[PDB]
């Protein structure tokens, strides 16, 4: 029965094989090394396209199943995992970090990201979620001498072990109000009377699954993670570790919990319309990218509830397409960031100012992802938040999209004062690059893996929305498997 | 545990047939002997802990003959 | 007969609550962190009163024999005889801690009592080291599996953060504009 | 209900061995009249070598107890667990962690 | 006042046995160096255990200046109460076993984990620096043959089906001496017999310091009842260590018919009564037979290999007892 | 590999066995020592 | 002993892990007070699976992968700690405060 | 109490010193496992030797020597006799000429047998430190025979000579002795060449090249082993 869990033992034997080369060809192995990771996540994307046909089996004793959507997270987060090593191939290269010993964690908590998606015991969703997390404190501290990142990976750990920890408490009672049962179907039989042992059960839980998202009461390590962790690391926890949290909180809070819902939909509101608050009006006294980028995904974790607390057919698969399209925007806006903080150090706004002279791949390239996360026509960021708010507007909600909206306005001020310092700024206001810029190559180590990283997913960008009506049945069928 | 038949069997008699014998072949006992010698005292050494300050194994005083 | 497993529990749970809130509150933290090794054990000494011998057997053996020795290496490397006992660094926000662990305590022995549990009447442990081996290889086999995936990575970074940099420290790798080893090139700046 | 059988003796023989130090120490207490340690680690090294390993040896009590009544199939699933984490080993001993 | 019967009879045995193996060390010890042993006391050294032991008591355990006072104390205390819990294991005889416990091999490898923090609080507390560079090192020799060890059990668990002591050597009982372990396990038992003797015998500890790594190791600045802990507290495992031999291996109270000639290391006669209380309380104890075999082993094993250092004590712990209780285990397996 | 750690460890599992039994007939010889109280030494 | 009185064992053996994880300043007293929350689930769940579900102990199994993730979580958790040592020379939880706004 | 500090760690050996060759003290600095500074504390057994001889004859000062080195015992007592003895022309007869070599040549078999005893403890093997000292007493016995003391303090060398002849059964109680003995010299030698740990502990350990070692200011065991050939018999 175990030809479902196919595209994660396609990484895992991956996992062994970028780790082996390590310790037997040391350093010289970084090569070739990077790009068999690329055709393990490619090949573990190759196999599900004979899975999406399969009838949605429920394999391995029922501790795993493979619905449509199921298919569809692991998908994202191993795309975001294949967008990271494309980044990530020069950037800790240049650190003076051994290569392999990189992506045997990143291809770890890919792995770990994958169960989460399909996992439906309440021990497999606690081990699954662990191998993801383990692995990413020990990515946001992993280049150990730079006492920012030290004290991001500590700031991650006494948060996330902490959160791990009110999770199994959650688990835990949820175990002990069934008799037993700890499989999520059999849950929802078992306990229907809706007491304070459910209510304490389900707070618990979505303290720890609103924990990977960063609504914003537990949102509080993201902007201080991210301005710590080396880059790409960041670019996977924006996209990755928020897909694998956006899918649990899907298969948790609809098989675990159905008979308490007007509560559940009632606590992700206040995650919602406080989210989308703070994170955009604190947003704009930010200097830095790494930190601006944080606050923004805070903001961006905050339109992506309004298409889940409504509870309609199309409420869910209006939040599973803007996570489709939000990974054609961080990957592309952090491809970006890296690329302008390999040429020159400190990337910061107010650094940027008088580019569009020098390096115009990048500047035409970090506006269209920038300017799509405002949501501005006709990218796919315009077209990814009219389907939440007709997603919102369709069942009630009136309070939630406006909320949405107001907030989608703020949010157009900090990405467009970037796009202000990169285009306007004329050539006797540039401050870094002031005949300072490496004079761009695309040839060194690991470059050209970048230029693909930002070409193919600028692309995949700007035309997401004009040709959105593939993605748009994709997503639409795969939730006819959610109660 | 037996209170008096068994018990002195293993506590008094037999340990103190072993001290005769391990007084007269210690040191002329062959290689074969001398192993054999260490495992009765591993043996009944909860015996031969009672009658420890009773036996002396001093030499013999000599006579002086020249 | 029945009396002495009530009374050795609450003998037991006086063992850990008593030596958890000397893990917290006490003032030296090798003393802290030897009375860590009271709690695992006097946990250890619950399973087993909760017909678990092998889940007791497998906490003094990971808690109490690797992670207690675990931790008691992680300070002596760290003792460094400067304590500088800044207490009162900025405000008394060591109460504010108290009224929500009190608040959780209050919060969590409402919902214990008063909330039906279904408890059976049925002899347990069958053996409970063939049933737990049966689990591991029909049902949680999937977590089993992925316990190895997590314990091979928590190899590989806690070496990769924790070892010295020995192999070249003064290693100028490369340079587009300059940076230092082992650290991400966004160089600190304040604007 | 209490149905584990043979640890009547255990709550006893905890107390009595207990009752060899604290009361040998108190039969004799009536009888009787530039501090650096440098900071290598290697102490923590070996010692996180040990978690990783003793976790493992814990995972396999159960399989090797319920092995010849569980078949082929629980073999090739319990090599999966050995063989993953003999690159564990091989890890530590060519990164030079312990290597004292 | 332990009114149990089978748990005073066995804390004598623990006691008389540790009174064997230091008079064994002094006397095996001394028969390889071609002198006497310690004569002029009892018959011919027998009252060295007693005596050794006696003046520990009579002398003032004073402490260092500046020392923690509770963590000196409980030092001692933790290194010997689980080797004195897990003689709870070990069934002697046929017709004797104090508890019938479902596991016990696997309380065993538990409880002599905690045994390192005992050398950690007792390096810490006696405040010198030369027992605290002497207790992370004792307390990372206990870590490093630890997973060997427990390894070793494993295969002899898998053959056993199960972990219950009697079950284990319940196996060995059908054909005598065809089907004790070690001849199914040759490779598993010299895993267990190295890494057991280094866990508590006397070659691979830096107690006696002639090379000068450190002062005189962790027990340095220990003296009177206290450092009768860990010195009457080392034997108690060197007893435990080899009783567990020869009970997973070597099959404990198993054994053909003893009719035999007067070969068979007893009297002359056939019906004696000095052979009938030689098979009586070998009808009692059979193990302490075999048991104190390997104590003569791991003494006399201590002048047979030189004094491996410590840079390679955890060259063979790790790199090769490891990677070979591994294969053991797979072979013991299928495969 | 599976093929030498039962090849590369017999090099000194043999030469324990040409030293216990070397060490093992010290045990046979004569205990050469001269007990003070009970055997003086004569003085040249 | 019943159900219960493990429980409010396991919710106070919670709360002082909690007190711990807030108000204490080492940066290692944090870890073993991370410890105490990951033994409070691990009582209320064997504290499970004797009363409720005792002929297949679906606790018991469940207790045995919090005790490997704690572990693997502490195995972790110090390599961060010995990771910043090196660089800060203390261990202060009150000094890690420059990631401020 | 103790502190764990990134600095380098100074030992100090300690003049207790449980060892053979006497007491020094060596505050060794530790980076690790390199020792980087070693500094010798000497100087504890200074009894004031010079100062001495400034106020003896010769006669009463011989058996003040056998202290110096007082493993071998007479080497010493042929230096303190061989200083008026070479300088007043005192004629010394040659059988007390070839009596002095066989003394002079059973020292250095004590000499070294005391050094062996301690040395291959230090690197190992333990039980053949008690089957040297057996060795040794051969050698004691022979000299309490024809001195009256075992390894020092013996009045034995002269300005003229020797002290007295040797006893009766001497001479075939050598040729039993250093006829036997001669077959363990070849077995101490097999313990440490062969036996690939030994040599694991002493190849390339405490090096130095034969124009330091000269330099230096070295002779005896520890020159000859740099290459240099320079003995003081045959000089």
């Amino acid at each position: 029965n175990a030809g479902t869990i196919l595209p994660e033992t396609i990484l895992i034997v991956t996992l062994l094989v970028v780790l082996l080369a390590d310790l037997i060809q040391g350093r010289q192995a970084d090569r070739w090394t990077p790009y068999f990771a690329i055709v393990g996540l490619g090949g573990a994307i190759a196999t599900m396209i004979p899975l999406w046909t399969q009838p949605a089996t429920i394999s391995f004793f029922g501790s795993f199943i493979s619905d449509h959507l199921s298919l569809f997270f692991r998908g994202l987060i191993a795309l975001s995992a294949l967008g990271t090593i494309l980044m990530s191939i020069r950037y800790v290269e240049q650190t003076g970090s051994s290569l392999g010993e990189f992506m045997t964690i990143l291809l770890t908590a890919t792995v770990g990201g994958m169960f989460i998606a399909g996992a439906q015991e309440l021990v497999f969703i606690f081990v699954a979620l662990e191998t993801l997390s383990i692995a990413s404190y020990l990515l946001t501290g992993y280049t150990k001498r730079d006492s920012r990142s030290n004290e991001a990976a500590l700031k991650y750990l006494l948060i996330g072990a902490a959160s791990s920890a009110i999770f199994l408490y959650g688990s835990s009672l949820l175990y002990g109000l069934s008799g037993g049962h700890t499989q999520l179907p059999a849950i929802a039989q078992a306990l229907s009377s809706e007491s304070l042992g459910l209510v304490v059960a389900l707070v618990f839980v979505i303290a720890g699954i609103s924990f990977k998202i960063s609504a914003v009461p537990f949102h509080q390590w993201t902007p201080d993670v991210y301005e710590g962790a080396p880059t790409p690391v960041v670019a996977f926890l924006s996209v990755g570790s928020k897909a694998a949290g956006f899918a649990l909180a899907i298969r948790f809070l609809t098989l675990a919990f159905p008979s308490v819902t007007d509560q559940w939909q009632l606590i992700f509101t206040v995650l919602a319309i406080l989210s989308m608050i703070l994170g955009n009006v604190v947003a704009l006294a930010q200097t830095s990218m790494k930190r601006m980028l944080a606050y923004s995904s805070i903001g961006q974790a905050g339109f992506v509830m309004i298409g889940f607390v409504v509870g309609t057919e199309a409420g869910y698969a209006s939040m599973l397409f803007y996570l489709l399209v939000y990974l054609f925007m961080n990957l592309g806006a952090f491809t970006c960031v890296i690329l302008f903080s390999l040429r020159t150090g400190t990337d910061q706004i107010s650094e940027y100012a008088g580019l569009y002279q020098k390096d115009p791949l990048l500047t035409l390239g970090l506006s269209l992802c920038l300017l799509s996360l405002g949501g501005i026509p006709p990218l796919a960021g315009f077209f990814g938040k009219i389907y939440l708010f007709w997603a919102g507007w369709q069942a009630g909600a009136y309070g939630l999209v406006l909320l949405g909206l107001l907030t989608s306005v703020i949010s157009i001020y900090y990405y467009i004062r970037v796009v202000k310092m990169m285009v306007v700024k004329e050539p006797q206001e540039m401050s870094e690059a002031v005949r300072n810029y490496p004079e761009v190559s695309w040839s060194s180590f690991g470059l050209r893996p970048l230029q693909v990283g930002l070409v193919m997913t600028v692309i995949a960008t700007s035309l997401a929305g004009i040709l959105a009506n593939p993605l748009f049945n994709l997503v639409n069928t795969a939730v006819w498997d959610v109660p | 545990g037996v209170y008096g038949a068994l018990a002195g069997l293993y506590l008094l008699v037999v340990p103190a047939i072993v001290y005769a014998y391990l007084n007269a072949r210690w040191y002329v006992a062959s290689s074969f002997e001398r192993a054999f010698m260490y495992f009765l005292v591993t043996f009944f050494f909860p015996g031969l802990l009672l009658l420890a300050p009773f036996i002396n194994f001093r030499p013999q005083p000599r006579s002086l003959n020249s | 007969a029945t009396l002495t497993q009530t009374i050795t529990f609450f003998a037991l749970a006086a063992a850990v609550i008593i030596a958890a809130l000397g893990v917290v509150l006490l003032d030296n933290v090798v003393y802290s962190a030897f009375l860590l090794g009271g709690v695992f054990l006097s946990i250890a000494g619950l399973y087993i009163l909760m017909n678990a011998d092998f889940v007791s057997a497998a906490q003094i053996l990971i808690y109490v024999g690797a992670v207690n020795v675990l931790i008691l290496f992680a300070i002596m490397l760290v003792n460094k005889r400067e304590t500088y006992t800044p207490v009162p660094g900025r405000w008394l926000r060591q109460g504010g801690a108290a009224v929500v662990s009190l608040g959780v305590f209050a919060l969590l022995t409402k919902m214990i009592l008063q909330t039906p549990w279904q408890l059976s009447s049925v002899p347990p442990t069958p053996d409970s080291i063939t049933t737990i081996g049966q689990h591991f290889f029909s049902d949680f086999l999937l977590p089993f599996e992925l316990a190895s995936v997590l314990l091979l990575m928590a190899l590989i970074g806690a070496v990769v953060l924790a070892r010295r940099e020995l192999v070249l420290e003064p290693e100028p790798i490369l340079g587009e504009e300059v940076v230092p080893p082992l650290e991400l090139p966004e160089r600190p700046r304040e604007p | 209900v209490f149905v584990l059988s043979g640890y009547e003796y255990f709550l006893g023989f905890l107390i009595i061995c207990s009752l060899v130090p604290v009361l040998a120490l108190a039969a004799s207490a009536l009888l009787r009249p530039g501090a650096w340690i440098q900071f290598n680690v290697r102490y923590y090294m070996f010692a996180l070598v040990f978690v990783i390993f003793d976790v493992e040896t814990v995972f396999l009590y159960p399989w090797a107890v319920a092995f010849h009544q569980l078949g082929l199939l629980a073999f090739i699933e319990a090599l999966i667990f050995i063989a993953i984490l003999v690159v564990a080993l091989v890890y530590a001993w060519r990164k030079r962690a312990l290597e004292w | 006042l332990w009114l149990p019967l089978p748990m005073l009879m066995m804390l004598i045995v623990a006691t008389v046995g540790v009174l064997v193996a230091v008079w064994l060390e002094r006397k095996i010890s001394a028969a390889v160096q071609q002198r006497i042993g310690p004569e002029y006391i009892g018959p011919l050294g027998i009252l060295a255990p007693l005596a050794d032991g006696l003046k520990l008591i009579f002398k003032e355990d004073v402490l260092p200046a500046n020392s923690d006072r509770w963590l000196f104390t409980l030092g001692p205390a933790v290194v010997v109460i689980p080797v004195f819990l897990s003689y709870i294991i070990v069934p002697f005889g046929q017709n004797l076993l104090i508890s019938n416990l479902a596991m016990g091999v696997f309380l065993w490898i538990a409880l002599s984990s905690i045994a390192p923090i005992g050398l950690l609080m007792a390096g810490y507390a006696s405040n010198n620096k030369y027992s605290l560079l002497g207790g992370l090192r004792a307390a990372a020799q206990s870590i490093s043959y630890e997973i060997p060890l427990a390894l070793a059990v494993l295969a002899v668990a898998m053959m056993s089906n199960g972990l219950g002591t009697v079950e284990i050597v319940e196996q060995q009982s059908q054909y005598g001496i065809l089907s004790w372990n070690v001849w199914r396990q040759p490779i598993g038992f010299l895993v267990f017999w190295i890494a057991a003797l280094a866990e508590c015998e006397r070659l691979p500890f830096d107690l006696p310091e002639a090379e000068e790594e450190l002062v005189a190791g962790y027990q340095t600045e220990y003296a009177g009842m206290k450092f009768a802990l860990f010195y009457l507290g080392a034997y108690v495992n060197l007893v435990l260590s080899a009783l567990l031999v020869s009970v997973l291996y070597f099959g404990g109270w198993s054994f053909p018919i003893p009719l035999e000639t007067i070969a068979n290391l007893l009297g002359v006669s056939e019906t004696n009564p000095f052979l009938q209380i030689a098979f009586a309380v070998l009808g009692i104890t059979m193990t302490l037979i075999k048991a104190y075999f390997f104590v003569f082993l791991a003494i006399l094993l201590r002048w047979t290999v030189p004094r491996v250092r410590i840079d390679q004590l955890l060259d063979l712990g790790w790199k090769f007892l490891l990677p070979v209780g591994l294969v053991n285990l797979l072979l013991t397996a299928g495969l | 590999q599976i093929t030498n750690y039962a090849k590369e460890a017999v090099q000194s599992a043999k030469y324990i066995g040409q030293g216990l039994s070397v060490t093992f007939d010290h045990m046979r010889r004569r205990p050469i020592t001269v007990q003070y109280p009970y055997e003086k030494l004569i003085p040249s | 002993m019943q159900l219960t009185y493990v429980l409010i064992l396991a919710a106070l053996l919670f709360c002082i892990g909690i007190y711990g994880l807030v108000t204490s300043r080492n940066a290692v007293r944090v870890l073993m007070s991370i410890e105490l929350l990951l033994n409070a689930v691990n009582l209320n769940l064997i504290g499970f699976a004797n009363y409720l579900d005792g002929q297949q102990i679906k606790g018991q199994v469940f207790a045995v992968f919090v005790i490997t993730v704690a572990a693997a979580e502490a195995a972790v958790g110090l390599a961060i700690i010995l990771a910043i040592y090196r660089n800060r020379d203390t261990v202060d939880m009150e000094k890690f405060n420059l990631l401020k706004w | 109490k103790i502190e764990t500090r990134t600095e380098p760690m100074v030992i100090n050996m300690g003049p207790h010193h449980p060892s053979m060759h006497g007491v020094l003290r060596l505050m060794v600095t530790l980076d690790g496992e390199d020792v980087i500074d070693c500094e010798p504390v000497i100087g504890y057994l200074h009894r004031g030797m010079e100062k001495i001889a400034e106020n003896r004859t010769n006669i009463m000062f011989i058996p003040y020597v056998s202290r110096w080195d007082y493993a071998a015992g007479m080497f010493n007592e042929a230096v303190t006799v061989n200083a008026p003895e070479k300088l007043a022309g005192i004629p010394v007869p040659k059988r007390a000429s070839y009596i002095r070599v066989i003394m002079l040549e059973l020292n250095r078999i004590a000499n070294h047998l005391l050094w062996l005893g301690p040395f291959l403890a230090d690197v190992g093997a333990q039980t053949p430190f008690f089957y040297i000292f057996r060795e040794r007493e051969y050698i004691y016995d022979l000299f309490e025979a024809a001195t009256g003391m075992r390894f020092i303090n013996n009045n034995y060398f002269r300005i003229g000579g020797v002290a007295a002849d040797l006893t009766y059964g001497w001479v075939t109680k050598c040729r039993d002795f250093c006829d036997y003995f001669l077959p363990k010299v070849d077995e101490y030698e097999r313990l440490i060449t062969n036996n690939p740990i030994f040599v694991r502990r002493l190849q390339g350990v405490g090096k130095i090249s034969r124009e330091e070692a000269i330099n230096w200011g070295l002779s005896g065991p520890m020159l000859r082993a740099s290459g240099v050939k320079w003995d003081l018999r045959k000089v």
